[PDB]
This record gives C-alpha cells, structure tokens and sequence, in this order.
C-alpha cells in the first residue's frame, strides 16, 4: 500500500509537470503571435 | 469618477480608453447599464476592465465611469438579520424588486436608505475623537449597536445632533473640518481594521460540544477546520454551534455551493431560536449566500465581506464567531481568477499565492483590545471539504498549516449513530497547552489532569480494540475487557450527544466535568475491584450505569445536587462487593 | 435594412476579421453570404474599434476577400418559444428539422440564463417515479434535483435515458390529494450523437407515444461545435419557460455532457486562450455550474425543473475533471457499471457507488410510503454484505460458511436478477416496493436489524 | 448527396471469429482500432480486407510504411474473391501515401479514400473503407498548425481536429441512394496512439 | 528627490517608469501613491527608455496620473548594534515591544558578501545543546549548519524553543575557555502564526533566555517580501556579533517551508519556467545564499552555527 | 555494439536451402556513426581490420566532439551512398545507423532553435517524417538485384 | 589536440575496494557517480583526492559545499601521497567555485578545469580530473538560457545540454602527446540528481 502510493505521487508529479511546461510554451506562443501581429511596423 | 469609453471587448476583458488616472483594482460602472468589474493593467493611457457578470450585449462605444474607490464593503447599522451575496448585495430586495432571478444592471443597497434609527448620542459638542472611538448609539434587536468613528478622521466635534430618529444618510457629528461623519462607512475589503492590541489565547470559545471544548478546545480568537462527507451531521454541528455558542454575533459565510445545499439553510437557519430571548436567531446573524453560478469574482470575494463585517462587529466590543463554509469551493474560485490572469499554476491548478490569500483569511481572527478600548474577537469555524477524502490537497494541506483546531467528521461515526460524529482519532487540539490556567481556576483544579487520563483511556481502546477484532469482547483478559466496557460508556454518555434533546443540548464545564470525573472515579474503583473481590458481571450488572448514562439529560440548575448522589452512591455501590 | 460589412480582411480556419465594425455587439449571431450565395452563421467574439472577429460556425470553403459579407442576424442569441412546441425536434439553433412548419413564437428569450435568487427557490420536497426500481427504491430522484448518470463508454446510456424518458411521470395518487392534472414534460438535449443514436432516439420516440409531451433538441457530431455549446442553453431555456410560467413539471435530460465539455475545450482553443487543469479551460467549472444551476423548485410557483444528465465518464475514473465537477455540483450520481452489463443485465446500475443526496427528504410518509428510506438502508447493506461474501466464497467453498451467510450469498444473487434485471418493463413504485420486501424475505426477521418493527411485522412473508 | 439514411441491421462479417462474434460491426457502422506498435493492427486490417463479405475495399495506407503496401501488390492477384470468382485485386481500389512521401497530403489521401468509398456506394455496391493511422493524419495536422503558427491545443494538435475526424467518421453508413437503390459504406479506422 | 513620474505601463507587481536611465539595476525604489502611501520595490531590467520596477506589496491605489518613483539606498542595509541582543523585531528590523529603537553601530548589507574559501578554517569545537541525541548520536559542531527535518503534525517549535532557550557553550569541558565565552541566539521565525507567536514571546521571556538572543519573529499574514528578507536580517546580524565581538552565536531558522513558499510566490514576477515542483530554477542559488553564510573564519574567534527547521511537506 | 558487430561480421546468406546458386556476394557496409565517444569507435575499427571488413565499407564518421548539427546531414550521407551501391553495382549493401538518440536529440536542438511546437517530452512535431524520411531509404527493388538492409542503434533513454 | 588517441588498457587505482575490484576504471576512462544527498558522494570524491595513482589531480568543484573546499585546504598539506613523498598539496589544482559565489562562473570553471588537466597531459602525466556536481553545471546552463529566452526541453534546461556535455566528458583519454611521449588523462563526474 505505501508503495503503490509513492509511485502514484510519483506519477502525478511528473504528469503535473509536463502539463506546466505545456502552458509555459502556450504563453510563448501568444506572446510570439501578438508581438508580431500588434506591433509590427 | 474619471469616465472614459470602450475600445475592445473580448469575453470578460474590456480594454476601456480615455481614462488616465483611475486608481488600480478600482471598481467601475462599464456600460449604460453600469456592470460592475474592476480595473486592472493601466496601460498608458487605456485600462483593462475585468467585468463580473458576462458581456454579451455592449457595443464598442458605451461609457465606463470609475466608482474610484476599492473593492468596497458598506459597515453600518441595519446589517443583522441580512442575508446578503459575495459583494455585499442583499437578495431579498433584490427578489422583491426583479422577481426572482438576479438580473444584470440591479443597483440596489447594503443598508437600508429608508429606515429610521433611534439615535443616542454620547459625545459632547467639543470633543475630540480619534479612530475606532464610539459616538452614539442605536437599538437594532435588543442590541445596542453602536456607531464608531472611522478608523482614519480625527478632530474636534462641533455640532452634534440631538437625540433624534434619523435615516443613515444624515450627517450626525460634523468635523472641525467640514468632514460630516454618517451613521455608516466603507472599508476596502482587502485591509485589517486596525487595533492596537492582538492578544494572546487565554479564554475558551465555549461552543456546547462537550467534545469540542473538553478533548479538542479551541479557544476564543483561534481557527478551527472541519472537513464535511455526505451523512456526517455537517449542518446539526454548525446550526449547533451557531445557536448554543458563546460568542453573540453569528457571521455565516456561504462560500459558493450547491443551490439545494443553501436553501435549507435559508428555510431552516432563519427559523431556529436564539436560546437567550427564545426568539429568532437572526437577529445576530448575518448570513452570506452563493450558489455556484454567481459570477466567480464574487465567489471569490465573498470570504473577505465575511471577515470585515465580522471585524466591525468585533470593534465594537462583541464576541464573534464566523462560520466560513466550504473554503475549497473558495479555493476554485481563486483558481479560475488566477486562470483568467494567465498564470503560471502551483501543484495543482491553484496559484503560487494560495497559501498567502488563506493565511490572509485566517489570521484576521483573534482575541483583541480595540481602537475603543474593549476586547472582542473574531473565532473562525471555517470548514473544509476536500472532494475525494483526499487530505493533501493543496487547500487542505495549507488550511491545516495555519488552524489551530482540527475536527475530523467521519460518517462511519454518523452511520452507526454516533452524534456528534467527531472522530477522537484524526482531530486535535493545538490549545490545550494556553487554556491551562483558565481551566485550573475555573472549571476545576484538576481539570486538565482527568482530561488527559480520558484521552489515554480513549487511546487504550482504540489501541487493544485488535484482538477484539480478532477475538471478540467476551475472551479477553480481565483488566482488558474493563478497558473497552469503560471505553464504551464514555463513547456512549460523554461524547454522544443528541443535539434536539432540550437540555443534552447544552452542557457547560461544571457538568461536563461532573461527568467525567463520575466516569473516572467508577473506572478507579472498579479497576482496584476487579483484582481482589468481584467478577466482571458482578461489575456491568449494577444500578448505577444507568445514572451514569442518565447523567447527561440532568439540568444544569440541578445538577451538582445529583452529582453528589452520584458519587456517593459510586462508593457505596462500590463498597458493598 | 440590413447592412453588409463587406471588406474582410485574413480569413483563418474558423475565424475571419471584417474590417470596420463598430455596430456589432459582443456575441451576435451573423450571416456570412459567400460569393455564390450559401449562407453561413457565425459568432462575434472579440468586437474592437479597428475591426471585428466572428467565428464561423460551418466550414470555410467558398470564401476569399472580393465577394464575402457578413450581416448581423439577433445581436444577442434568442430562442422563439411557444407552448406549443412539445411534438418538435430541433437542432441546436432551434431550427424545425421535421418537415413541420415553425412555431409562432409567443415570446423570445435570450438563451444564457439569469441566475435564481436563492431567497426565492424552496428546497426539493417530492419524488419523480421513474419506473427503473433501483432509482426508485434505492436512490429517488425528487423533483429539483440534478443528478447525472456516470455512464462507461460501452454501456448503453442512451438506451436508459430513451428509457426514464419515455417513462417518467409523477405520481399525484400518493402525495396528500393534488390536483391530479399536473402537466409533465420531458426535454431532452443530445448533443454530440452519431447519426445511428439519432435514428435510434427518433423511432424510440415515435413508437410510444411519448413524443407529443417531450422536445428534443438533438445535433449530430457533425454538426457545427458552436450549435453544440448553444444546445444545453436552448434546452434549459424551453424547460425554465415551461415550468415556470405554465406550470410544468419538467424533466430535463442532458445527454453526453463529455461532448459537451470537449467542444467547450476546442472553442476555448480557438478564442486564442490558455487552458487550465488537463487541458481543459480554466472556466469550466463556473460554466458547468451555468447549466446545472438552473433546475430546481420555487417558492410560490407550483413548476419544477428536475435534470438528468448523461455523462461518460473518459477512461473509467471520478477523478477526471468532467465528472469531478459535475458532482462537484450535482446532487449524487447513479453509475452504470460494465460488470453487471457483461453479465448481461438492463438497466446495468449498480446501487453500491451510487447516492441521491436528496432521497432522504423526499422520500417516506405522505409522499411516496412509510417503508421507503428503511427499506432502501436495508436493501443497500444486504446486498453490501452479500457481495463481500461473493467474494469470499471463491476460496472458502461454499460448506465452510454458517446458514447466514449462505442466506446473504442467495439473497445478492436473487437481488442483482430480480430487482435490477428489470429489462424494458415499468415498474411504478409499489411494484419496486414489492419486489423489496420479496427479495427481503429471503433473509429472517431479525436479521433486517435496521428496519423497525411494524414494517417487519406488516409487510415480510411474500414470495 | 444522399436520399436516406437506414439503420443497420446486416453485419458485416470479418472472418475473424472474435470480431464476428463477440464485437460485430454492421454494415453501415463505423469501427476503430487502436494498438501499440508491432500489436497486429495493419495483419488485422490485411486480413479484413482479404476475407470481409464487402463488394468493393478501398485501403487507405495513410501514413504507413511501403513494404507493408507492396505486400498487397503482390499477394493479392494470386488469392481469389470469396463472393464471385474473380482475383481479389479486381476488388481493391488501393490509395496509399507512404512514410517518406509528401507530408501535406496525408490529408488528401484519406479524403480521396471516402469519396470513392461513396461513389460505389452511389452505384449500389457495399464498400469497406480500410483506413490506417488516422493519427498519422493527425500529425499532418499539427506539423502544418507549426508553420501556420496557429494556437494548438492539448499536445499539440490544432483544435478542429475532433471536428474533422466527426466529419470523416459520419460519412459512412448504409443509405438509399440517389438512384433508388441501397448500398453502404463501412469504416475501419486504425487508430496508432 | 528627483521623483521620476512619467510611469508608463503598471500590471501585475510590475511597473515600468519611463525615461529612467539614472537609475541602476538592483536599486530600490519606493512609489509614492496619491494619497501618500508609499512602499517598496525594486528595480530590475534597466533598459535605454524605461525600468521594470517590481512592487513587493500590492499595486492597489496606483494610478498613472499621480504616482511617483523616489530611489532609496541603492543598495539594502541594515543598522546594527550590539544592545540589540534582548529585543524583539519586525521581519525587516522594525522593532515590536515598545523599547526604543535601535541607534545604528553600523550600517551594513543584508546580502552579505561571499566568504572566501581561503579564509574559512573548519569547524573545530563543539556546542551543547539540551538534546541527548542531538548531543551524542549526532553532534552539533559549531560552525555547521545542520537542518530539523520535522513533518506534518510533528513538534517542531517545541524542540526549537526548547534547544534556543537552554543550549549553552561549556568551554570548561576544553581547558583555556575564558569561561564566559560570550554567546547569543539569533532566533527567526518566519511565516509563523500568531498562537505559534504568543508561545515563542512566553517562552522566551519566562526564563533568561531573551536576555541573550535576538528574535526576528514574522507573523504571517506580512507581506510577503518580508518573509523573504527575514534570514538576510537574522544572518547580518549575526555575522556582525559574531564577526566583530567574537560570540558563537547559534541561528535557528525556524521554518524553511514558508520561506521557499513566499520565494515561489514573489519570485514569479519575471516568468521563467520552473523547476520540478512550482519552484523555481535558482533555488539552490537562493538557498545557498542563506545557508553558506555559516562557518568560522580563520584569524577570528567568532562562530555562527545553523539550524534550519524545515517540515517534509509530505513525509 | 558487439551485437551490431558481430552481425556484420558474420550475417551470410544461404543459397543452400533456396537453390539459387552459391556465386556468394559478401556484404558492402555502409556504417553512419553520429556521437561514438572513442571508446566505440576503436571497437569497431579493431573489430572490422581484424575481420577484413574495411575493403568493403564506408565509414560516415562524426565523432563526439565534431559540431552536433552535421548528425542530420550524416544518415542521408549513409544512405545515398547505399543507395547508389545497391540500386546501381548491385550490392547488397549492409546499414549499421550508430545511436539514432543522438541524432534525435540533434534535430530536437534545431527544431527548439525555431519554437517549432513539439511532440511528446520536447522533441518536435516533425520527426516522425525525418525518422521517416531516413528508415524507409531500405528494402530491395523488383527487376535489380541490389538491396539495403539496415540495423540502426537505439539506446532508450530510460530503457 | 594530440597526435593520436591510444585505448585504455591500464587501470586507475583508485584506492577503494569495490571501484577498482567490482566496477574498475581504466586510465583514459570517464566515470560518473551518480548519487542522491547524504549517501556519501564527496567522501568518495576526497579519498579519490587523496588515494590514487595519478600523477596530479586537477579537483574542481562547481557549485558545492565551502566547507568542502576548506577542508581539501586545511587537511591536504600534512598528508604525503604514496608516490613520491612531499606533501599531497603539491600535485593538485583545485578550482573552487562555491556555491554562493557567482552563477555564471561555474560554467566556465568546468572548462578551465578540464584545460588545465589537459596542459598537464601534454606534459605526459596521469592527470586526474574530478568535475564536482555537474549538475550543477547544468543549472548554470539552464539559467543563462532562460535569461537569454529559449524555449526549453525536459525540465528547463536547454535541448543542447548533451551536446555540451558530451564534448566536455570527450576531452578524457590516453593519447601519445605531439611531443611523442605519452600520458592520459582520466574524468570522474560527480552527478548530484
Ligand atoms: N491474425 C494473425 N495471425 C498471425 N499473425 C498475426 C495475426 N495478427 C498479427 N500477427 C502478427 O503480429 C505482428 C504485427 O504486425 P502489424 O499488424 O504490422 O503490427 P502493427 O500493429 O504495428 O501494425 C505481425 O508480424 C504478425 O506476424
Ligand atoms: N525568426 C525565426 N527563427 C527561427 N524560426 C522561426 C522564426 N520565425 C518563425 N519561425 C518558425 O517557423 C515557422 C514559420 O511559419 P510562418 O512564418 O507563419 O510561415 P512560413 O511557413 O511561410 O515561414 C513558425 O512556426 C516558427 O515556429
Ligand atoms: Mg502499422
């Protein structure tokens, strides 16, 4: 039991993770979209 | 009031132009109809509103005027008996004058602008008065509710008004400086009332619960948190403690829930008894409503209206206690202001501050001398409810950080009948260690000593409750089996409790502790007996068990008289084997 | 008079920009005329003093920038309601798609709802019989309440759901006498079905009987996903002007609420914003709480609103955000279960994980039976500790356990056969009641510790 | 353009006895299957094509490798059709954008695989649409949404991605035709997460 | 003086005043509101035309109209002196019992310099503490920092109030002690609560044990940048007393949850991706700029001596 | 790479059981190697001019300490060569694609120099198409006698 | 550079029982000790320090521990290495780049520590070369990358974090030097995970 409990943390952690660099990368994309299409020239 | 117009519209978001100046995080009137957002990201010139209800409908042209001031709550005299929303909007006129849906653009007052108040004053013509000092009078429900100087403007006072029957918007003391001070102020929502002392935690809240202030106190000006399963008893325990408590404001919070699971709070809360008068309860309680698709900027801001309305009433004097309900529900409504804020989330999806707006909540409650100079306190019952069972989560984990008392409420307990359904096994008490004196002079001398001989015996059953599992309870030895029959009998006449019986409701620390030391003596002198004379069914089968178990459905007028029978009829029960 | 804003400017995928548009409100409805002459709808998000944005709900095809224009079209979404629509079918705009001609419509209504006044909404006080007896008995669904059906993937939801809606009614024999007359309806909103289920909804409806009480609002999945985020708001809207201006009790049932959340999370992607928890936006809450808050009982008005939703749950767990925040909000759940289906039993609830939070003050004397909440207790924890035993009795063999659990052995076997293997019958209440105390009665008296003892002594000794 | 829609009631019979028995498929009725690399997705789908009861099959090697194709160029004119008494590749319309060919007209391939499926449908015959790693269309999708530099949704894929896949899914289906005379198109989807 | 005014753009903690091309990187600023409340911020980012100012405390009251940008103290300093041992202060040095404030001896950064590896000796002699696992099982050397790993429920500020208000040095164990060799606790408490607050104020005043430590006590509903500075106040000034008056002073850092927690909230402003758990990338940096500033320095007699609390948030 | 090598050294094909005709082609190798340390390297050059190898192979050697972008030019090196050995002399020529992690992670640099949106774990939307593009380079063509058999290496990250 | 790269057929003494019995290291070898907190890991490194056979040792610690380096300091020049007397002070550079001393540096300590064993290798001696938490290192990499606004892969650090790396761990071996007498250089890499 506190076994399979550790690796389920285990696995929800790294699941989090990668979900929080997926909406690091969606604020580079909107941050890429809008500096060029509401500022440029 | 700088006024400008709209520029963009997109969802929610208002980019407004033409106002240069409007203060940050003011709330503002966007459109004819004036939809209340507030503003955030000045931008040069323009300012990025963020309106509460939904959007659907403006044009790119309709004027935004700035209210100029923060997120603003509306203290004064009329509040109690109020059953208001998450920014201070009372429901009732609102379903007197829209029928019954809370439609958009309904401008309606906190206080009654219509009501006459029986003014007293009690300053002279010449004074000088500071913040926080009192300046007259007002009888609200055999209350006397008083009126206190904002806690910014001081000066000396010319013309006061005489004892007269005004409205709340008449001038009633007028400043050296114009500065015509009202019955009634605003207050930002975000910013302690100041006070000049918090003290330090020597008095118990004395709720009812001869559990929850024998075995896990909590101790006025404190925190307590409980969790709430379905079938646990949660509405018994808080209308039972909103009505056999101490304190003598009730401030009810309901923090964005389900629509069914508020309005038998609304039919019921208002028809309980306030058991000092025999009449209603609400004439101290206020009570916050929302349901779940209230806009969630309200939702959000709703614990905050709770804890400043709570902290006037603690500045003038009267003991408080808040009931701040499903702090989880509040916690996803942070969650989507912090996903409309393009954030960056924590663990989960809440923010990084998380911890930071819960201790914000949380530490405004607490045992005070105010501005005035009088005491008062703002105790927080403010519950919990993690939706799986599932303790760290991030809500409960920082919740439990910062409280003070924890109560478990597990429905095994409410399903085998059991109530109140505490569980003496996951909750505890960090304030047993500062109420030591007050219980040593006045419950008891020995008070504490008995309570922690309760709680190891509580312990012990829990402990060898084992090979009963494995066994049976009629096989053990012999000083064991006496271990879970007195276990037995304080689980069933010290820590169950019928809340509707009309004298087990209410139990106070002379009888509580008359209880308790009946159970400990019986225990002391059968454990002495059980070694050298008598059996164990030359124990359980005697006539005084019954008064043990009656002991609790006993006045407290005429308790003492039968505590004495009690006991002495424990020693010579006790002697004749 | 209309009035085309031609010149648009950088069509892309769903969205297109008109040049200059400050008439537009935020959220209207326009008409998209192409070169040739097919009109397509669209929705204005993101109305700006330099240009406009809509998204266009269908396919871009015939479009290019010369020989495009749009027009506005109700600039706020309203729905044209009468009374009379209740043998109708629409689809997710509220367009008549069988053959008959469209209503004249008494009132028009905007389809996003204004929220109830809590001071002014009575809390659920009676039952809705469903036929289905393990809803009836075990876990009731009284009239205000919303609770969903956590359904699998596999597991026929829809058929349970044509089923409690060709045949729920109230019943106004067993309440104190009221007016038997009480006028019922059922609306009912598919969104996101195959073409295959539609079929099936639209012959399962037209066999009974049952059409000329219920509305349908049904879209396929390919259909615009636009019409789909509308469907639930149209549905409600029909049901809230029902009930509580003609004093309807109305039932409510919402199918596929997965679909749903999933065209909420793709139209949320393509408003140029950034999702929340798994991906899904971070709002979701606040706009689920938007389509179950607008159910329930009023003070003073004699209609109800009571609201079922069908919902698959994706793969099989409660802790996925679309059934965490619909019990999050709603009143228990009843969850279908692929085990009782694989042995081949309809309708497959299993009535162990299942909860009404509202049966208890719905339920009991007056308003259906006096046994009501003392039976189903009963039921529920025989077969609790009938299944345990199951369980056990793979290892033990069936001589080593005593008479009583061999009693709880045939009593959970009889039970999931007779009382939940209903089949396409109608069970009304007593029936279900019946069947209780004869399933019951396989144990001895004394035994059912938690019923008192004139039910004992009235009702055991059947079958 | 289509006169009615049915509803099923023929299966439509793979060879393979689990498929046939235990999960059948109707002849209008779509179906998918997914499976993990070197699982016997693309020896299943073979094999439906080379025994299923359908007049007509159309492959659609959508994204998947040649050798695998050139499998079904070879060993098909030696087999012969259960129906009739012709060779099993006088059935087979056969479209197939490999791995290393072009990566736009993934989409194509299987838009061109449905709308001849429909034409024979047109005609009266009953076709059976093998299409294989819808997924891999999917990828087209998102490597395209890269340079448009449009918004993605959850792990990458553009957001009319489940609309498109309903609007290629709902295209099937057993219908009276416009000419008067019944006919189906049945879907196979693999699935390649 | 020289208010800069002429703010450009203000959204989050974040302002960027315009035309500040005298202001340097890393000083801080105060803002004055129209109304007249000022607070704390920071330059960061200096460009040719504008400064990212970062608002410690909330931005509620700015405006663009009125709001101006002083430049105070380039560079965060403290004033210390050595009566400052049996009083109680504020997270950031303001003094909280009613005793008069303290006159400066020095004025001296919060940072602190990195010691050279040079000139550090090792850690040589040996303090008690009342523990006798903690004595004996383990030993604390002065001169280390060595951590309290706690947990959830367990008592963490009893073993910290207790191993504050009764360990001492016994030089007379060694020879040659001069036997009142002079000793202090700095004692900082961050993000703690007010009940956990009255006990730490009880405990230490009941015996002797405040008459020789400092307390830097947090209460935490502060802002948060207080909770930041609160062990760069406690180590300064414990590198003074004991780097200029030769104690042994012993700094419990009471709970180092709370102050990686306010480090991941204010430490978002400048929207990096993070670390593993929500922290971010530079926590070893940050916590090694709090941690290394132990250790004693060969040519001096003075010691400082760490020991930072910290709860395993789960076990 | 003992593995890799030892088929190589002695992967023969048998006319015996097919009736063809002995008339034996050993096997032409073409061996692409992109990130060997030295460590492997000298294992493979001791191990092919121990078994008399060099004298039909071609080495695409680009070593760990060569710049790390060259790895996507050396597969399509490799396999253009194979291709007009196989496809034009009639070889039957023999691939040996060293650690395909290396060039993996040499293409995931350049698509994450461009903001390219990724697949799974950072790697860029595109790669199947490049892993595509260099593994389906292989097989026999009917009407020639050539053919390209290929063993790449993998080294799973954590296995 | 070097004239040419000569394999390893030597071991590397390093003065343990279960690194050079168990798990040897030859002379131009790189090796990594990958290791949790409190399992040891600088206790290794210092009797890797003091108990070997090469000729000097080149110990760089980046980012790590003070006391550490003061330890190497204080306790070093009253030892005597078994080789050739003197005390073991007089065979190593050690590179300190503590913890709190600036992060960028330790970028570039690495480097200089690895041409300073390689001046000495050029020399023809056995040089030992100890890199201390290159994980470090990486972080150092990491925070320079994302003030330079990058777009990251696996947890922050930059996609060409291998490529860095492995041209660092690449620069060990035994070669002939250009002035034809030989010597090697070896390469231990302390991973802190
Ligand atoms: N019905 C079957 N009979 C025999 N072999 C099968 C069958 N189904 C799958 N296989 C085997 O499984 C392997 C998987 O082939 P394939 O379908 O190409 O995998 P994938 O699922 O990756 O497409 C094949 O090599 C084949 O030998
Ligand atoms: N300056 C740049 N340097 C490197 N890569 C870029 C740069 N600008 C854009 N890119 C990448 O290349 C793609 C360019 O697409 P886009 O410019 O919209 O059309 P096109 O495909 O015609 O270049 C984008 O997806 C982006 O990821
Ligand atoms: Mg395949």
């Amino acid at each position: 039991i506190p076994g399979i409990r550790a690796q389920i943390r285990f696995i929800q952690q790294v699941l989090e993770q990668r979900e929080r660099e997926d909406t690091f990368r969606l604020k580079r994309i909107k941050g890429k979209i809008e500096a060029r299409e509401a500022e440029e020239e | 009031m700088i006024q400008g117009v709209i520029q963009k519209i997109a969802g929610p978001a208002v980019i407004a132009k033409g106002m240069l100046g409007a203060r940050m995080y003011d709330i503002c009137k966007v459109g004819e109809e004036g939809l209340v957002g507030e503003i955030i990201r000045l931008d040069g010139d323009t300012a990025f509103v963020q309106v509460y209800e939904d959007t659907s409908g403006l044009k790119v042209g309709e004027p935004v005027v700035s209210t100029g001031l923060p997120l603003a709550v509306e203290l004064g005299p009329g509040m109690l008996n109020g059953i208001y929303d998450g920014i201070q909007r009372p429901l009732e006129r609102i379903r007197e004058k829209t029928g019954i849906y809370i439609t958009r653009g309904v401008v309606v007052h906190a206080l009654d602008r219509e009501k006459k108040w029986a003014w007293t004053p009690m300053v002279k013509p010449g004074d000088e008065v500071r913040g926080g000092m009192v300046l007259g009078t007002v009888p609200e429900f055999g209350f006397t509710h008083k009126i206190l100087v904002p806690p910014d403007v001081r000066g000396r006072v010319k013309e006061v008004k005489p004892a007269g029957e005004y409205t709340v918007e008449e001038p009633v003391v007028v400043l050296e400086d114009g500065t015509e001070l009202k019955m009634y102020h605003t207050w930002p929502v975000r910013r302690a009332r100041p006070v000049q002392r918090k003290l330090d935690p020597n008095t118990p809240f004395l709720t009812g619960m001869r559990i929850l202030d024998v075995l896990f106190p909590v101790a006025m000006g404190g925190t307590a948190a409980i969790p709430g399963p379905f079938g646990s008893g949660k509405t018994v325990t808080q209308q039972s403690l909103a009505k056999w408590s101490n304190a003598d404001v009730v401030v009810y919070v309901g923090c964005g829930e389900r629509g069914n699971e508020m309005t038998d709070v609304l039919v019921e809360f208002p028809e309980l008894t306030d058991p000092k008068t025999g009449g209603p309860l609400m004439h101290r309680t206020v009570l916050i409503a929302n349901t779940s698709n209230m806009p969630v900027a309200a939702r959000e801001a709703s614990i905050y209206v709770g804890v400043t309305i709570a902290e006037y009433f603690r500045d003038q004097g009267f003991s408080v206690a808040l009931m701040a309900d499903s702090t989880s529900r509040w916690a996803e409504a942070l969650r989507e202001i912090s996903s409309r804020l393009e954030e960056m989330p924590a663990e989960e999806g809440y923010p990084p501050y998380l911890a930071a707006r819960l201790a914000a909540f949380y530490e405004r409650a607490g045992k005070v001398i105010t501005l005035g100079g009088e005491e008062g306190a703002v105790t927080i019952v403010g519950a919990v409810s993690p939706p799986g069972g599932d303790m760290s989560e991030p809500v409960t984990q920082s919740t439990l950080r910062i409280v003070g008392a924890f109560w478990r409420l597990d429905a095994s307990l409410a399903f085998r009948r059991h109530f109140p359904a505490i569980n003496w096994n996951g909750s505890y008490s960090l304030f047993t260690s500062a109420l030591d004196p007050w219980y040593r002079e006045n419950v008891a001398e020995d008070y504490p000593e008995l309570r922690d001989a309760i709680s190891e015996l509580l312990q012990r059953e829990a402990g060898l409750q084992e090979i009963v599992q494995l066994v049976g309870p009629d096989a053990l030895q012999d000083a064991e089996r006496l271990v879970i029959e007195v276990g037995r009998i304080i689980r069933e006449d010290f820590l169950q409790q019928n809340a509707y019986h009309e004298v087990d409701a209410y139990c106070s620390m002379k009888k509580a502790y008359g209880i308790m030391k009946m159970i400990l003596a019986f225990y002391k002198e059968a454990e002495a007996a059980i070694k050298r004379g008598v059996s164990i069914d030359e124990i359980l089968q005697l006539p005084v068990l019954e008064r043990i178990g009656r002991a609790r459905y006993v006045s407290e007028e005429e308790f003492p008289a039968y505590f004495e029978e009690a006991m002495k009829e424990i020693q010579g029960a006790f002697k004749a084997l | 008079l209309k009035k085309e804003y031609t010149g648009i400017t950088y069509i892309s995928g769903p969205l297109l920009f008109v040049e200059n548009a400050k008439d537009l409100a935020y959220g209207a409805i326009v008409d998209i005329k192409d070169g040739t002459g097919r009109v397509r709808g669209g929705q204005v998000i993101e109305v700006s003093e330099e240009y406009a944005v809509i998204q266009v709900f269908e396919e871009t095809t015939g479009l290019d920038l010369a020989t495009t224009s749009v027009s506005l079209v109700e600039d706020v979404a309203r729905l044209g309601v009468s009374k009379e629509m209740l043998g109708r079918r629409f689809n997710g705009i509220g367009k008549p798609i069988d053959g008959l001609p469209p209503i004249t419509p008494e009132k028009r209504l905007p389809i996003t709802g204004l929220p109830l006044n809590p001071v002014a909404r009575r809390k659920p006080e009676q039952f809705i019989q469903t036929g289905i007896s393990t809803i009836d008995v075990m876990n009731t669904l009284v009239r205000g309440q919303k609770l969903p059906i956590f359904s699998g993937s596999g597991l026929p939801a829809n058929e349970i759901a044509a089923q409690i809606a060709r045949q729920a009614t109230v019943r106004p024999d067993l309440s104190g006498e009221g007016e038997k007359e009480e006028p019922f309806a059922v609306v009912f909103a598919a969104m996101g079905i195959t073409q295959r289920e539609l079929s099936y909804f639209i012959q399962e409806f037209e066999r009974t009987g049952a059409l000329s009480r219920s509305v349908l609002f049904l879209n396929k999945a390919d259909d615009p996903t636009i019409e789909r985020i509308l469907t639930p708001r149209m549905a409600l809207t029909v049901a809230e002007y029902l009930a509580f201006e003609h004093d309807y009790h109305v039932l409510v049932i919402l199918t596929d609420m997965t679909n749903y959340c999933e065209a909420l999370r793709e139209i949320g992607a393509a408003r140029e914003e950034i999702p929340g928890r798994r991906g899904y936006p971070g709002y979701m809450y606040t706009d689920l709480a938007t389509i179950y808050e607008r159910a329930g009982v009023v003070e003073g008005k004699k209609g109800s609103v009571t609201q079922i939703p069908i919902l698959s749950m994706p793969d099989d767990d409660r802790t996925h955000p679309i059934p965490d925040l619909t019990g999050y909000i709603t009143e228990g759940q009843i969850q279908l279960s692929r085990e009782l289906h694989r042995k081949g039993i309809y309708p497959p609830i299993d009535p162990l994980p299942s909860l009404s939070r509202l049966m208890n003050n719905g339920v009991g004397k007056g308003k259906t039976r006096e046994d009501h909440k003392q039976v189903s207790d009963q039921l529920y924890s025989a077969y609790a500790n009938g299944v345990d035993i199951r369980k056990l009795v793979a290892i033990i063999g069936e001589d080593a356990l005593t008479e009583n659990d061999r009693r709880y052995l045939q009593f959970a076997d009889a039970f999931e056969r007779f009382f939940i293997n209903q089949g396409q019958q109608n069970r009304s209440i007593e029936e279900s009641l019946q069947i209780a105390w004869a399933l019951l009665s396989m144990l001895p008296q004394g035994e059912l510790k938690r019923i008192s003892k004139d039910h004992i002594g009235k009702y055991y000794g059947q079958k």
